[PDB]
RNA sequence: CUCUUACUUUUAACCAGUGAAAUUGACCUGCCCGUGAAGAGGCGGGCAUAACACAGCAAGACGAGAAGACCCUAUGGAGCUUU
RNA sequence: CUCCGCAUAAGCCUGCGUCAGAUUAAAAUGAACUGACAAUUAACAGCCCAAUAUCUACAAUCAACCAACAAGUCAUUAUUACCCUCACUGUCAACCCAACACAGGCAUGCUCAUAAGGAAAGGUUAAAAAAAGUAAAAGGAACUCGGCAAAUCUUACCCCG
RNA sequence: GCUAAACCUAGCCCCAAACCCACUCCACCUUACUACCAGACAACCUUAGCCAAACCAUUUACCCAAAUAAAGUAUAGGCGAUAGAAAUUGAAACCUGGCGCAAUAGAUAUAGUACCGCAAGGGAAAGAUGAAAAAUUAUAACCAAGCAUAAUAUAGCAAGGACUAACCCCUAUACCUUCUGCAUAAUGAAUUAACUAGAAAUAACUUUGCAAGGAGAGCCAAAGCUAAGACCCCCGAAACCAGACGAGCUACCUAAGAACAGCUAAAAGAGCACACCCGUCUAUGUAGCAAAAUAGUGGGAAGAUUUAUAGGUAGAGGCGACAAACCUA
C-alpha cells in the first residue's frame, strides 16, 4: 500500500531541442551590444515581476498598484486580505525584534 | 393549436379559426372495463374537450355525444445514478362516448397468427447455429468424459 | 420539508390554489354572477378541414425521385416571380406610376384586413 | 485573470459603441469635462506656495474640496452650490475628546423670482447665497446663463438655461406677442449667451434623457422591401435600355 | 435522440445498442482514447474499397472494407485480422465458433491501385468536369468511390410504390403560383368561407 | 413496433411542410411591412440588470392604465452593478479554462503524433 | 450509508448481433455436409481386399 | 414496617435468524507487607500459581461519560446598577 | 383486542394495483425496493358579479313567556347597460410534522360501541437480580425527613395568599 | 486464501494575449415560469468594528490611474504606538508559456447537484482492462492494518543476555507532554494508510569581483563598495461590528370561524364529572418509543376557556398577568 506495483513509463528527454540548445543566448546583449539593451528586458512574464524581486508582501503590494485596477473583484479582495495578514505577521510576529 | 399565441377576441369580432392544427392524439386501450360506446384517448394538456369534439367530427367524421377529461400525474419517484429524480411526463386522458348507438372495441393489432410467419424464414446465421446445435450430442456417461473426436 | 425543486402545479396547494391554476388551455369564455360560465362561440377555434377526396398526394414519397437541391425562398425571389412580370409589362406599355402600386399587389397598411401580417391576428 | 481595460474606464467605453456613440459631439464633450466647481464651504489658499512658519521654507499648497451631499430636494430649487456637510467633529474642539457625527444643513427660503426671457414667475426654494449671486449677476437670467453646470448644482436650474437658450436661438415670438419692440430689446441684452439651436437643445440633459431623445430621432418603421425592389427594377430597366 | 456522455468511447458495436449500453453505462468514466485529427475532406477510405494490410497477423492481404468508424479512425475489412469467438452460447451448449474481425487503423492499411494490385498513396485532385477524385501518387490513375448499399437498405432499382407512397409524377408536379396571399386567405377563397366581421385593434405591450 | 422509421419520416415531413409555409409568410411580411418578427417586442433591462427581449402581449387597455403591467419593473438600480461584474467575471473564468484546456490537448497531441508539426 | 452494490447486469442473446447493421458476420466454413455420405456396409472387409 | 412469602406476565437463560453504542498506549492483566509524585496487577522482600468457557456480584482498576459549573489566575469576555 | 373506525380540511405527491425480478423484510408466499404497464372521468368542491346614487335604530338563546349585559354574524331601492350559456382545475394510496415503517404531535363531522379496524406469544426452559401485577397468618405507621407508595373513602387546627 | 492493494487520465492552477456582452416556438414581478381590463409605490444619505497601542478613551497602513529614484526624507502624531508626501526624475514592453497539481492534490465541482436548513445560507462523496468485449470461462502472482490457513499450558512493559532447547534461569518501573520532581492512580494516544506545522529586515560573518573608489543615473565611501549564501511555525476561545434571513415553534395582538356529554343548581370567572386543555406526586425510562416519553395518580373543564385558518410586531429590537420568560429543540 502506498507504492506502485509497476514501473512508470520511461522519462525520455531531448537534450538538444530548440529551447535547450539555445538557452542562455543573448544574456550578454548589453556587454556585447554596446549596452543598447539590458538583460532584464529579455525576461517575460507578469508585468509586475519583470526585472524585480521581493518577498510575498512586496510582491503583493507591487501587484496591487500596477494591475490592481484590472483585477477581478474576488481576486482583488483576497489580495487586500493577504496584504493585511502579511503586514501583521512581518511587523508584529516573529522570534527576533 | 399549442405553443402559439391566440388572437384576442372582442365583442363583434371574427370567428377564431385554425387551418393547420398541431394537436396530435393517440387512441389507447382502456386499462379497466368501460362501456361499449366509450372510447379512450390521450391528448395534449392544452387541448380541451370542446376541441376534441370538433377535432374528431371534422377530421375523422365521428359523431360524439359526450367528452370527459382528466389529468394523470406522472411519477417523479424514479432516481438516476446521481440520485436525481426522473419525471414521467404528465398526460391528459379523454373519454369519448359515441352518439348514435355506435359501439367501439379496441382491435387486436398484434394477432399471433399474423405474427407467426407462414413463409419459411432462413436466416443464414440462425441456420448455422441450429444445424450445429442439433448435430452435436451430449457426452455419453459410459465414455467417462474421454474425448469422442478420436476414432482410435 | 417542502420540495422547492419540483414543478409547481394545480395539484398542489389548498382548494383555492388548485382551482385558480391551470394547465395551459386557452379560455373560451368568462365567469358571470353565480359562478355561471358563459361560452363564446367566437373564442372556440374552428377547425378548417378540407375535402380529401381525389387527392393524389400521400403521406410518403417514392424513393425513385431526383435529389433536387434546396433553394430557401426569399423576399426578392418572390418579388421577381409574381410582382416583376406585371411591372415590366406596364413599363413597356408606358403606363406606370407609384400611385398604382396598390393595383400591382402592394398593401399600404394592414388595418381593415382579416389576416394581418404584423402584428398577425390568426393561427397557423 | 485580468481585465483588458481598467474598471474606471468602463463608463467611457460605453460612449464609444451603441447609441451613445451616435450622440452629438458637443454634448459628449460636456460630459467628460470635469471642471472644478467654485468653493462654497471652504476657503482657498489663494496661492500655490507658502512659507511654513515652523521651518520657514517655501512649501507647495493644494486646495482639497470638501465632499458635499446634495439631497434630491435640491434639484427642485436653487441652493447656489450649497449642500449638507456630512462629517465629524471633536467635542469642545479638543483632539483628545471623543469624535462625533455632525451634519451642517443650509437655511432654505421660499421666494418668488421673475424671468424676463420666459415671462413667468417661479416659486423656488433658495439659500441666502443664491440671492447674493443673483445680485452680482444683475438678474436671474444672467445668473442662470452665466453660472456653469457644476456651480448651479440643480437640474431645474439647468432646465431653465435650456429654456432660455432655445428662445435666444429660435427667436421665439411667443415672448410678448403684442410688444414686438419690447421683445427685441430683451434679446439684445442677452445676445452674448446666444448658442445655435442645434447645440442649445442638448443643454442640461443627462445621459438617460439624451439616449431617450436620440432613440426617438432614430425611431422609424422599417421601409417595406416592396419599394426597395421596385427602385432596383426601374433603375435596372433604364440602364438596360441604354445598352440597346 | 442521442445521449452520449462527454468522453464516450466509440466501439465496434453501434451506439445505443444493448451491447453498447452494457459496455458503456451512463456512469462509467474511462481515459479518453487519443485519435489523430483528420479533416473529413482528407479522409480517403470508404466502405466497399479494397485495401492492403501493412502490419498485423496477416500482412500483405487485400480485402474489402465493410465498415469504417470515423471517430476512432478505424477500418474494418472482412476476413482479415480476425480472431475466433464462440457465438450463440448457452449454459448447456458451448456454442458455435466464428471468426471475428478486429478494427484496423487508417495507417495500418494502404489503398491499392486498380491497374496494379499493389499498395499506393493517393492525393485528391479535380477532373475536367470539376468533380473531386482521389489519384494515386505513383502511376496516377483515377480511383472512384466504390458503390455501397445504403444503410437503410432500400434498393432504388427494386422499389415498388405502395398504397401510401406518392407517385413520381404527382410528387414532382408543380402547382404553386407565386402570389401575395397567405395560406389562410387563399384557403378561405377555395373552401368558400366568408367572414364580414372586422377585427378590432388591440394594444401590444 | 413494426417499423418505427415510419413515424420519424412523417414527423420530418410535417416539419418540412411547416417550414415552407412559414417561409412564404415571412417573405410576404418583409414586402408589405418590412418586419423580421411576426410578434412585436423590444429590448429591455429586467429588474436583475440583464438584457432580455420582451415579447409583447395582447391587451384591451393601454399600458398606463393596466394595474398588473405597471407593477413590473424594466429598470435596474445601482445595487445591481456589482453583481453584473461578478457574473461577467464568472463567464470570463469559464472561457479562460476552456481556451487553455484546448491548447493543452493540442500540445499533448503532438507527443504521440509528432508528424503533425506541419 | 446509502451506498449499494453496482449490480445491474441483465441477460441478453448472443445468437444475432445488433439489427439494421450494414456489417454482417463473415463465415469461412459451412456448418454441415451438403450431401451425406454413407460408406457401403462391408467396406471394412474390403480393407483386406485391397484390389 | 415487625418480616417476608407464593403465583402470573415482562425481562431473563438456551436454540435459530438479524445485528448497535460509549470504551480501548501496549499487555503474557494474582495476594500480603513495605517502598514511592506521599493510596502499586507492573518497584523491593515474601506467599501463591496447568490450560479454558458459561452464569452471577459490584470492593478495586484513583472505572466510562462531559479540556470542574466550586476556588484562584488572565492588564480574557459579557449582563445589570450607579453620586 | 378494539387504544378505534369511515369521511372532510390541511399536508404529501404515485409511496403494498398488474406483469417481472439477481432487490428486500427475522422470513430464497409477501413486498412499502427496482424495471415496465395501467390509473383519479362532475353533479361534490374550487374558479364569480356592469355603473352611479341611495337604503340598512329594534340581537342570539326551540324566541314564545321571562330576564339580562359583555350590547351582538347575515336585509335595499332608483335609473342606465345587459338574449351565446355548462369551459378550465382538484379527485390515487397503507399518506402529513417528528433524521426511522418512531409508544410522540395533529382541526372538523358521523359512529359512542361498532356492520368498521386490528394481533400482546420466533421456539423452548420456567435460576438470580430487575420491572408490572394479584393474594396474604397475627399486629396495624412500630416504616420514613415525610403515611412516599398502596389500601381506604376520613376529624380538627395553624402559617401564607 | 479473503478483504484489499496498485494505475493516468478527467480536469484544474498561475501568467500572457484579447475588452466584454443573446436568439426556434410558447411561458414567466399574481402563489414567477399563470393567454385577455381603469392605473399613477418608486432610485441616491460619512461604514462600523475586530485589531495595534501589551488596558483604554485621541489615534492604528487598506490599489485609485507611470516602474525606478527623490524617501521612509519633509511633515503629522495620547510628538506614543505608528502614519507619511510632493516638487523633481524617468524605463521597458515578441499571446499561444510553466525547476505548476495529477483523484485526501489541483477549482467546492462527476455539482452548487445529492443532502441539511422555514428562510437567508451551508455543502459533499467518487473513476481506472485491452488494438479489439461483434475477443468477458477476462487483465497471473507477490505488499497495510484486519482475519483465515494455525486457540491455549506456572511468572509478570513481554524484551534482552543467552541456551542443545520455544518456555523454564538471570537482568529490566511503556512513550509523549508537563514539572522542583511522574512506573505513577497527571495529559494524549484502538490501529493502518494518506494529509498535517519556522515565512523576513537591520547589522555582522563567510566566499568572489573591482578598488580610493565601488555600483548597468539615484546610493554609499577617512578600504570601501557590488553580488551571493545563510536567522524568525501550526490548531483553538468566549467575544465585537456591518448587512441580509426569520413570528408555519413560541409571546402578545388583528380579522372572520369552531368546540364544550350527562348530573346538581339553574344565579354563577359555581360544584361533581367525559371529550378536550394542563402537567401535582410516584415508578419506569436515561444513546429511550421520545434531543422531555410511557403507565398510574392528579388540576381545570360556559370561561381571564380551548382550538383550526390567514395576517401583524425583528435583534441598539420585539413581546411579556417580570419567570431576566419566549422570539424555529
Ligand atoms: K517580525
Ligand atoms: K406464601
Ligand atoms: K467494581
Ligand atoms: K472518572
Ligand atoms: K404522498
Ligand atoms: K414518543
Ligand atoms: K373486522
Ligand atoms: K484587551
Ligand atoms: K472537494
Ligand atoms: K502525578
Ligand atoms: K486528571
Ligand atoms: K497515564
Ligand atoms: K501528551
Ligand atoms: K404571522
Ligand atoms: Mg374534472
Ligand atoms: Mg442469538
Ligand atoms: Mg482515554
Ligand atoms: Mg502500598
Ligand atoms: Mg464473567
Ligand atoms: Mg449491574
Ligand atoms: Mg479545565
Ligand atoms: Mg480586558
Ligand atoms: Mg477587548
Ligand atoms: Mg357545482
Ligand atoms: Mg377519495
Ligand atoms: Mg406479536
Ligand atoms: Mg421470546
Ligand atoms: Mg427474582
Ligand atoms: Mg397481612
Ligand atoms: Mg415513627
Ligand atoms: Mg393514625
Ligand atoms: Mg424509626
Ligand atoms: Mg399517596
Ligand atoms: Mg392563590
Ligand atoms: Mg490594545
Ligand atoms: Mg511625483
Ligand atoms: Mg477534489
Ligand atoms: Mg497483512
Ligand atoms: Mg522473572
Ligand atoms: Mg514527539
Ligand atoms: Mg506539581
Ligand atoms: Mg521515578
Ligand atoms: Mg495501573
Ligand atoms: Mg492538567
Ligand atoms: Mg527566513
Ligand atoms: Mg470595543
Ligand atoms: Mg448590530
Ligand atoms: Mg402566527
Ligand atoms: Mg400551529
Ligand atoms: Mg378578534
Ligand atoms: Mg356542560
Ligand atoms: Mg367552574
Ligand atoms: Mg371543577
Ligand atoms: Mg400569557
Ligand atoms: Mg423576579
Ligand atoms: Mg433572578
Amino acid at each position: 500500500i502506498g507504492i506502485r506495483l509497476t514501473l512508470p513509463p520511461p522519462k525520455v528527454v531531448d537534450r538538444w531541442n530548440e529551447k535547450r540548445a539555445m538557452f542562455g543566448v543573448y544574456d550578454n546583449i548589453g556587454i556585447l551590444g554596446n549596452f543598447e539593451k539590458h538583460p532584464k528586458e529579455l525576461i517575460r512574464g507578469p508585468i509586475w515581476l519583470r526585472g524585480w524581486k521581493g518577498n510575498e508582501l512586496q510582491r503583493c503590494i507591487r501587484k496591487r498598484k500596477m494591475v490592481g485596477s484590472r483585477m477581478f473583484a474576488d481576486d482583488l479582495h483576497n489580495l487586500n486580505k493577504r496584504i493585511r495578514y502579511l503586514y501583521k505577521h512581518f511587523n508584529r510576529h516573529g522570534k527576533f525584534r | 393549436a399549442r405553443n402559439v399565441v391566440y388572437p384576442l377576441y372582442r365583442l363583434g369580432g371574427p370567428q377564431l379559426r385554425v387551418f393547420r392544427t398541431n394537436f396530435f392524439i393517440q387512441l389507447v386501450r382502456p386499462g379497466v372495463a368501460q362501456p361499449e360506446d366509450t372510447v379512450q384517448f390521450r391528448i395534449p394538456m392544452e387541448m380541451t374537450r370542446v376541441d376534441l369534439r370538433n377535432y374528431l367530427e371534422g377530421i375523422y367524421n365521428v359523431p360524439v355525444a359526450a367528452v370527459r377529461t382528466r389529468v394523470q400525474h406522472g411519477s417523479n419517484k424514479r432516481r438516476d445514478h446521481r440520485n436525481v429524480r426522473i419525471k414521467k411526463p404528465d398526460y391528459k386522458v379523454a373519454y369519448v362516448q359515441l352518439a348514435h348507438g355506435q359501439t367501439f372495441t379496441f382491435p387486436d393489432l398484434f394477432p399471433e397468427k399474423d405474427e407467426s410467419p407462414e413463409g419459411s424464414a432462413a436466416d443464414d446465421l440462425y441456420s448455422m447455429l441450429e444445424e450445429e446445435r442439433q448435430q452435436r450430442q451430449s457426452s455419453d456417461p459410459r465414455r467417462g468424459g474421454v474425448p469422442s473426436w478420436f476414432g482410435l | 420539508g417542502a420540495d422547492r425543486m419540483s414543478k409547481w402545479t394545480s395539484k398542489r396547494g389548498p382548494r383555492s390554489f388548485r382551482g385558480r391554476k391551470g394547465r395551459g388551455a386557452k379560455g373560451i369564455g368568462f365567469l358571470t354572477s353565480g359562478w355561471r360560465f358563459v361560452q363564446i362561440k367566437e373564442m372556440v377555434p374552428e377547425f378548417v378541414v378540407p375535402d380529401l377526396t381525389g387527392f393524389k398526394l400521400k403521406p410518403y414519397v417514392s424513393y425513385l425521385a431526383p435529389e433536387s437541391e434546396e433553394t430557401p425562398l426569399t423576399a426578392a425571389q418572390l418579388f421577381s416571380e409574381a410582382v416583376a412580370p406585371a411591372i415590366e409589362k406596364d413599363f413597356k406599355d408606358g403606363t406606370f406610376d407609384p400611385d398604382n402600386l396598390e393595383k400591382y399587389g402592394f398593401e399600404p397598411t394592414q388595418e381593415g384586413k382579416l389576416f394581418q401580417l404584423y402584428p398577425r391576428n390568426f393561427l397557423r | 485573470p485580468l481585465h483588458k481595460y481598467p474598471v474606471w474606464l468602463w463608463k467611457r467605453l460605453q460612449l464609444r459603441e451603441g447609441i451613445c456613440s451616435r450622440l452629438p459631439g458637443h454634448y459628449l464633450r460636456s460630459l467628460e469635462e470635469e471642471r472644478t466647481p467654485t468653493p462654497v464651504h471652504y476657503r482657498p489658499h489663494g496661492a500655490k506656495f507658502k512659507i511654513n512658519p515652523k521651518n520657514g521654507q517655501r512649501e507647495r499648497v493644494e486646495d482639497v474640496p470638501i465632499p458635499i451631499y446634495f439631497p434630491p430636494e435640491s434639484q427642485r430649487g436653487l441652493w447656489g452650490g450649497e449642500g449638507w456637510i456630512l462629517g465629524q467633529i471633536y467635542a469642545n474642539n479638543d483632539k483628545l475628546s471623543k469624535r462625533l457625527k455632525k451634519v451642517w444643513k443650509p437655511q432654505l427660503f421660499e421666494r418668488e423670482f421673475y424671468s424676463e426671457i420666459l415671462d413667468k414667475k417661479f416659486t423656488v426654494t433658495v439659500t441666502m447665497r443664491t440671492l447674493d449671486l443673483i445680485d452680482e449677476a444683475y438678474g436671474l437670467d444672467f445668473y442662470i446663463l452665466k453660472t456653469p453646470k457644476e456651480d448651479l448644482c440643480s437640474k431645474f436650474g439647468m432646465d431653465l438655461k435650456r429654456g432660455m437658450l432655445l428662445r435666444l436661438a429660435r427667436q421665439d415670438p411667443q415672448l410678448h406677442p403684442e410688444d414686438p419692440e419690447r421683445r427685441a430689446a430683451i434679446y439684445d441684452k442677452y445676445k452674448e449667451f446666444a448658442i445655435p439651436e442645434e447645440e442649445a437643445e442638448w443643454v442640461g440633459l443627462t445621459l438617460e434623457e439624451a439616449i431617450e431623445k436620440q432613440r426617438l430621432l432614430e425611431e422609424k418603421d422599417p421601409v417595406p422591401l416592396f419599394k426597395i425592389y421596385v427602385a432596383e427594377l426601374i433603375q435596372q430597366l433604364q440602364q438596360q435600355a441604354l445598352s440597346e | 435522440k442521442v445521449t452520449l456522455p462527454p468522453h464516450y468511447r466509440y466501439g465496434m458495436s453501434p451506439p445505443g445498442s444493448v451491447a453498447d449500453k452494457r459496455k458503456n453505462p451512463p456512469w462509467i468514466r474511462r481515459r479518453p482514447v487519443v485519435v489523430e485529427p483528420i479533416s473529413d475532406e482528407d479522409w480517403y477510405l470508404f466502405c466497399g474499397d479494397t485495401v492492403e494490410i501493412l502490419e498485423g497477423k496477416d500482412a500483405g492481404k487485400q480485402g474489402k472494407v465493410v465498415q469504417v468508424i470515423r471517430q476512432r479512425n478505424w477500418v474494418v475489412v472482412g476476413g482479415l485480422n480476425t480472431h475466433y469467438r464462440y457465438i450463440g452460447k448457452t449454459m448447456d451448449y458451448r456454442g458455435t465458433m466464428i471468426p471475428s474481425e478486429a478494427p484496423l487503423l487508417h495507417r495500418q492499411v494502404k489503398l491499392v491501385d486498380p491497374m496494379d494490385r499493389k499498395p499506393t498513396e493517393i492525393e485528391w485532385r479535380f477532373t475536367e468536369a470539376g468533380e473531386r477524385v482521389r489519384v494515386s501518387t505513383r502511376s496516377g490513375r483515377i480511383i472512384p468511390k466504390p458503390e455501397f448499399p445504403r444503410a437503410d437498405g432500400i434498393v432504388p432499382e427494386t422499389w415498388i410504390d405502395g398504397p401510401k407512397d406518392t407517385s413520381v409524377e404527382d410528387a414532382l408536379e408543380r402547382t404553386y403560383v407565386p402570389c401575395l396571399k397567405t395560406l389562410q386567405e387563399e384557403v378561405m377563397e377555395a373552401m368558400g368561407i366568408k367572414e364580414t366581421r372586422k377585427y378590432k385593434k388591440v394594444y401590444w405591450y | 413496433m413494426p417499423s418505427p422509421e415510419r413515424l420519424d419520416k412523417v414527423v420530418d415531413s410535417m416539419d418540412a411542410l411547416d417550414k415552407v409555409v412559414q417561409e412564404r409568410e415571412d417573405a410576404l411580411r418583409l414586402l408589405q411591412t418590412g418586419q423580421e418578427r411576426a410578434r412585436p417586442g423590444a429590448w429591455r433591462r429586467d429588474i436583475f440588470g440583464r438584457i432580455i427581449w420582451h415579447k409583447f402581449k395582447q391587451w384591451v387597455i393601454p399600458w398606463h392604465l393596466n394595474k398588473r403591467y405597471n407593477r413590473k419593473r424594466f429598470f435596474a438600480l445601482p445595487y445591481v452593478d456589482h453583481f453584473l461584474r461578478l457574473e461577467r467575471e464568472k463567464r470570463a473564468r469559464i472561457k479562460a479554462r476552456k481556451e487553455n484546456l484546448e491548447r493543452k490537448k493540442a500540445k499533448i497531441l503532438l507527443k504521440k503524433f509528432p508528424h503533425l508539426a506541419e | 450509508t446509502e451506498k449499494e452494490f453496482m449490480q445491474h447486469a441483465r441477460k441478453a442473446g448472443l445468437v444475432i448481433p445488433p439489427e439494421k447493421s450494414d456489417r454482417s458476420i463473415h463465415l469461412a466454413c459451412t456448418a454441415g455436409i451438403f450431401d451425406a455420405y454413407v460408406p457401403p456396409e462391408g467396406d471394412a472387409r474390403i480393407s483386406s481386399l485391397s484390389k
